[PDB]
């Protein structure tokens, strides 16, 4: 090799130095996908988000990790065609209202079409249902037969509530998959514990299927 | 870009000094480093260089065990140690960047240096000193010991013009190309073991020394040099 | 005889197979380049040196019947690597269990450079601390029979086989509370799995280590004919742990 | 824009078309002639190969 | 008129088909029935290149045959040296979500889009020693698709919105929109002479455009789903389309329908990616199935296959003089065969 040959070399290799470096940062991450129809919440899920239309990401920091988060809800296309890119995720988030009856039977629509793509075969969701407080003075006009027409029982704020939850868990059909539900009003301030508790699940029965007991 | 050389002075046989250079306007840690010297009444001379990242330094047969380099990266700065100075150490010192992959033009930029008085290898001749010489075509040669032509396909020939009172600057690279910001008048072609640089409808400022160096194998060395006046 | 004889011939060349598979199985494919094949492959290793240096060499001695031919060269070394690759396979599968353990207890925090530098600590202290026993008492201080000092007979017995079995067991009882624990299928298979790893490991070693540790402390007399069974089930389990730990992952199959 | 539609198709409905044969023949000709100039086609020997 | 004029499109649909039967007379595998096969086709790797940490999604070559660029989804370009696997620049990029990168027929820029909705052009040869942003282009509202230089100045990009766009890059304005598609355009190819250009969409249909007038001349349709990919024929009369039907087809320009169709019973998975060889006799594929596959373009015949990927193969591409194929998966791992 030549002088300038010899150069080059070491050029390269303080590149791959820097290169190595940059995945280990990287890999301390936990990465999650934020779905829902438009008007649900997304945008103030976390009060201490922080953004870092086409693709909207917003990370935030809990205890001792580092959470990312992705909003796929400016790219009106076709889904099927951008969607194996988050196929590494470690869980899904879907954000329901509780108190809109017009984007019933499209939230459905569009959860029975995530829970069961070839990508997302084995993937946890996280369920969010929000305006837990609106719904409940809002069924007092409407008993919920616009909606579902097929629906029977006292509907005060318990059985409407878990009817709607029932509905949404239906559409699971994999045995190695989890369904997490929780109910939260627009004071709550608790919602990084409930997803941090969550991965916390998810991870340990990953570690069980490795070992061949789950 | 920008390279402003400090130090200087006159200082007895036996003592010790440092020159400083500091960088403004690139990248410097990037950057491979190299200090080129030129006597009062002579030519230029190779010193020592210093690789991206401090982890290749060479030096020089004559300043071996008494000079020290060395960088400082957060600071942009350059640095030379040198001891035990003797009479043969006074010359102005510059510096020079370069930079190594495929494609690259090393040598690029040169600075202006400082003034200091104290008070196997391969070997390049041009014959030529002095040629009476505008709208006139001039050609200039060079030699070589052995043959600077790699098995990769590479000649490793280099020109530089000197203007009076300034310092000098990069024409041609790897004997067939044209350095970035020079007319296009300025023409090199070569074989192994010779080489020419040819100048066509010769014009002002185009009076000066011309260099041809190699850059085969350390240490790098220079020509003679040969003198264009009118 | 005879049919004993063929039988014990395809034991031996099974286990020299099997191990052999394992390695090209791993060193073949770029998905089985992660943490915990690591230990794995620190098993195969002390798995096919039994059947290849072990199993052939002390299957002479019963063909003799009662008598080692060979002098000093393979009645000096023979034990060595008899003690030195049986006790390494004990404290293999130990480092497996640790794993999987911390793996569940703390999942947050063992993982990626943690657990692949407490991993590699592991495979250390495993050849490190056998080499110890098997070297003990050849460098400090016909018939070919192992030493039975009473000092020794505790040391090597009590720290190589009742040491690592207090921690299997121990192990393994919070792992499965755990999974009962989550949550009927599921639940069925996590208790067949943990009895299946442990009832291999007590069958085929505790019956020859009781006898090891009671005979010189207290003087009586057991029949050869005993100690041939209780001698051959040992040197078995290292046909059985790659039928477990690979063969049953599920992930090892699509390789194949 | 039904207009529209009508416009786009009434200008790709009058063009010259010439027959398959020719084409084929004409897509055939043109293999033949660097046939000799394709190392994928005809691998050269070490001595010439840069990889 | 609101329904009067559904029947004259009705009428002139009919109408070019018409005139397309009566111009078959013959077709090619009985024309090349008579011709010489090919044989057998054996490809070895000669270089691996390693340094992307996650799955790579396109690569360019440059006109010298010796660099390559390759984005992946790290949020880095490479740009590599072929013969001694030698990394010379390393591209941070803003957006991670990458999906296309070109590289300039000078080998002074390179350019790169994705999710973003943004097309950015980079400066290689400049002062300080490195490389800078230099152009970002907006205006689109999907994602990118795939982008390919004119000259220094000069860009075409395929977006998610159905339209095609072409920009000045110093002005950074759209000088022309290309419209009359109807799914999300995926592909795109250049002629030779840098005058018409060809895409493929979700709506199972291929267009042939003009640069200079923004007119379309001819719509092709015969396939049956989404069109991945596209390419020239060497000799610019002719161009290949690949789709998720697992079928590969053969159309000309002059005649104006398709010439041959290749299949087989065994694939089930979609196509990726296509290219052509020097002289066109060999047509270079890639598939879901972990493979590469060539195939006869003449007789229709299968001729080999390349096999060296664990996962699926995202990207090819032929060098300008013929020498070497390079491919890469989603295995973070690009291979150069000869
Ligand atoms: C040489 C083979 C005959 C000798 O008659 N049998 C033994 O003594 C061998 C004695 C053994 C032994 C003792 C003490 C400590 C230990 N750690 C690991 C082993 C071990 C392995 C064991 N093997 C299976 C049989």
């Amino acid at each position: 090799l030549s002088a300038e040959d010899k150069a080059a070399v070491e050029r390269s290799k303080m590149i791959e130095k820097n290169l190595k470096e940059d995945g280990i940062s990287a890999a301390k991450d936990v990465k999650l996908l934020l779905l829902g129809a438009d008007n649900s919440g997304k945008s103030t899920i976390v009060k201490q988000m922080k953004i870092i239309t086409g693709i909207v990401e917003t990370h935030f920091t809990f205890k001792n990790l580092h959470f990312r988060l992705f909003d796929v809800g400016g790219q009106r296309s076709e889904r099927k065609k951008w969607i194996h890119c988050f196929e590494d995720v470690t869980a899904i988030i879907f954000c329901v209202d509780l108190s809109d009856y017009n984007r019933m039977h499209e939230s459905l629509m569009l959860f029975d079409s995530i829970c069961n793509n070839k990508f997302f075969i084995d993937t946890s969701i996280i369920l969010f249902l929000n305006k837990k407080d609106l719904f409940g003075e809002k069924i007092k006009k409407s008993p919920l037969t616009i909606c579902f027409p097929e629906y029977t029982g006292p509907n005060t704020y318990e059985d409407a509530a878990a009817y709607i939850q029932a509905q949404f868990e239906s559409k699971n059909r994999s045995p190695n998959k989890e369904i997490y539900c929780h109910m939260t009003c627009a004071t709550d301030t608790n919602n990084a514990q409930v997803i941090f508790d969550a991965v916390t699940d998810i991870i340990i029965a990953n570690n069980l299927r490795g070992c061949g007991l789950y | 870009v920008q390279l402003v050389e400090s130090g200087g002075g006159l200082v007895q046989p036996g003592g010790s000094r440092k020159l400083s250079c500091s960088a403004s306007g690139f990248a410097f840690s990037s950057f491979g480093m190299h200090w080129v010297r030129q006597a009062p009444e002579k030519g230029l001379e190779w010193v020592a260089y210093i690789s991206s990242g401090s982890g290749t330094i060479y030096y020089a047969d004559t300043v071996k065990g008494r000079f020290t380099i060395s960088r400082d990266d957060p600071k942009n700065t350059l640095f030379l140690q040198m001891t035990s100075l003797r009479s043969e150490d006074t010359a102005m010192y510059y510096c020079v960047r370069s930079i190594y992959y495929y494609g690259s033009s090393p040598f690029d930029f040169w600075g202006q240096g400082t003034t200091l008085t104290v008070s196997s290898d391969i070997v390049m001749t041009q014959a030529t000193s002095s040629v009476p010489v505008p709208g006139e075509s001039v050609s200039i040669s060079c030699r070589s010991s052995k043959s600077l032509l790699h098995s990769n396909g590479n000649t490793y020939l280099y020109w530089f013009l000197q203007r009076p009172g300034q310092s000098p600057q990069l024409l041609i690279y790897r004997m067939s190309n044209l350095a970035s910001g020079v007319p296009d008048r300025f023409s090199g072609s070569g074989s192994g073991t010779a080489f020419t640089l040819t100048i066509s409808r010769l014009e002002a400022e185009d009076v000066g020394v011309y260099y041809c160096m190699q850059h085969l194998e350390y240490p790098l060395t220079f020509g003679a040099g040969t003198k264009l006046e009118l | 005889g005879v049919l004993i004889l063929t039988l014990l011939g395809f034991l031996v060349a099974a286990t020299f197979a099997w191990n052999l598979l394992v390695l090209a199985t791993i060193l073949r494919v770029r998905t089985f380049h992660r943490v915990p094949h690591n230990l794995v492959a620190s098993m195969a290793v002390s798995d096919v040196l039994v059947a290849a240096l072990v199993m052939p060499l002390s299957l002479v001695h019963e063909l003799s019947g009662r008598r080692w031919q060979l002098g000093r060269r393979l009645c000096q070394l023979w034990i060595a690597c008899d003690v030195l690759c049986c006790t390494a396979s004990i404290w293999n599968v130990t480092a497996i269990a640790l794993d999987r353990y911390w793996s569940i207890t703390r999942p947050m925090e063992y993982t990626l450079r943690t657990r692949k530098c407490v991993s590699n600590v592991m495979i250390a202290l495993t050849w490190a601390l056998s080499a110890v026993i098997s070297l003990a008492p050849l460098l400090f201080g016909e018939e070919c029979q192992v030493s039975r000092e009473p000092s020794y007979a505790v040391f090597s017995t009590v720290g190589a086989f009742y040491l690592p079995l207090c921690v299997v067991l121990f192990v393994y009882w919070k792992i499965y509370k755990a999974a009962k624990f989550r949550v009927e299928q599921k639940e069925q298979r996590a208790a067949l799995m943990v009895g299946i790893l442990i009832g291999v490991f007590v069958l085929c070693w505790i019956p020859f280590f009781l006898t090891e540790l009671i005979s010189p402390l207290c003087s009586c007399d057991i029949p050869a004919i005993w100690k041939s069974i209780f001698l051959w089930l040992g040197y078995s389990n290292s046909f059985f742990n790659p039928l477990i730990y690979t063969a049953f992952n599920k992930n090892y199959n699509s390789a194949f | 824009q039904a207009r529209k539609l009508v416009e786009q198709l009434k200008m790709e409905a009058n063009i010259d078309r010439i027959k398959v044969s020719k084409a084929a023949a004409d897509l055939m000709a043109y293999c033949e002639a660097h046939a000799k100039e394709d190392p994928l086609l005809t691998p050269v020997p070490a001595s010439e190969n840069p990889f | 008129e609101l329904d009067q004029l559904r029947q004259e499109a009705e009428q002139l649909k009919n109408q070019i088909r018409d005139a397309r039967k009566a111009c078959a007379d013959a077709t090619l595998s009985q024309i090349t029935n008579n011709i010489d096969p090919v044989g057998r086709i054996q490809m070895r790797t000669r270089r691996t290149l390693r340094g992307h940490l996650a799955k790579i999604y396109a690569m360019h070559w440059g006109t010298d045959s010796r660099l390559l660029v390759s984005a992946s989804q790290d949020g880095k370009l490479i740009i590599w040296d072929s013969y001694t696997t030698n990394k010379v620049h390393a591209i941070p990029l803003r957006s991670s979500w990458v999906m296309t990168c070109a590289y300039a027929p000078s080998g002074n820029y390179v350019a790169c889009g994705g999710l973003d909705n943004i097309c950015s052009i980079y400066n290689l040869k400049t002062r300080e020693g490195n490389v800078r942003v230099s152009r970002e282009l907006a205006g689109h509202t999907g994602y990118l698709s795939c982008c390919r230089f004119l000259d220094d100045n000069q860009i075409v990009t395929s977006s998610g919105d159905t339209t095609c766009a072409l920009w000045d890059i110093e002005t950074g304005q759209q000088t022309t929109t290309f419209t009359g598609h109807t799914g999300d355009v995926m592909s795109l190819s250049l002629a030779p002479d840098t005058r018409l250009f060809v895409s493929g969409a979700c709506d199972a249909s291929a267009k042939l455009w003009d640069v200079r007038e923004g007119m379309c001349r001819q719509t092709f349709t015969g396939h049956e789903s989404d069109i991945n990919a596209i390419c020239f024929f060497p000799n610019g009369n002719a161009f290949a389309t690949g789709s998720d039907d697992a079928t590969c087809r053969l159309f000309d320009l002059r005649a104006d329908q398709e010439l041959m169709t290749y299949s087989h019973d065994n694939i089930i998975c979609g196509i990726t990616s296509v290219s052509f060889s020097k002289s066109g006799r060999l047509l270079l594929a890639g598939y879901d199935d972990f493979n590469c596959n060539v195939w006869d373009a003449l007789k229709a015949d299968r001729a080999g296959v390349l096999a060296g990927h664990d996962n699926r193969v995202s990207c090819l591409g032929v060098t300008d003089d013929g020498m070497a194929v390079a491919t890469g998966s989603w295995d973070s791992f690009l291979k150069i065969w000869n």
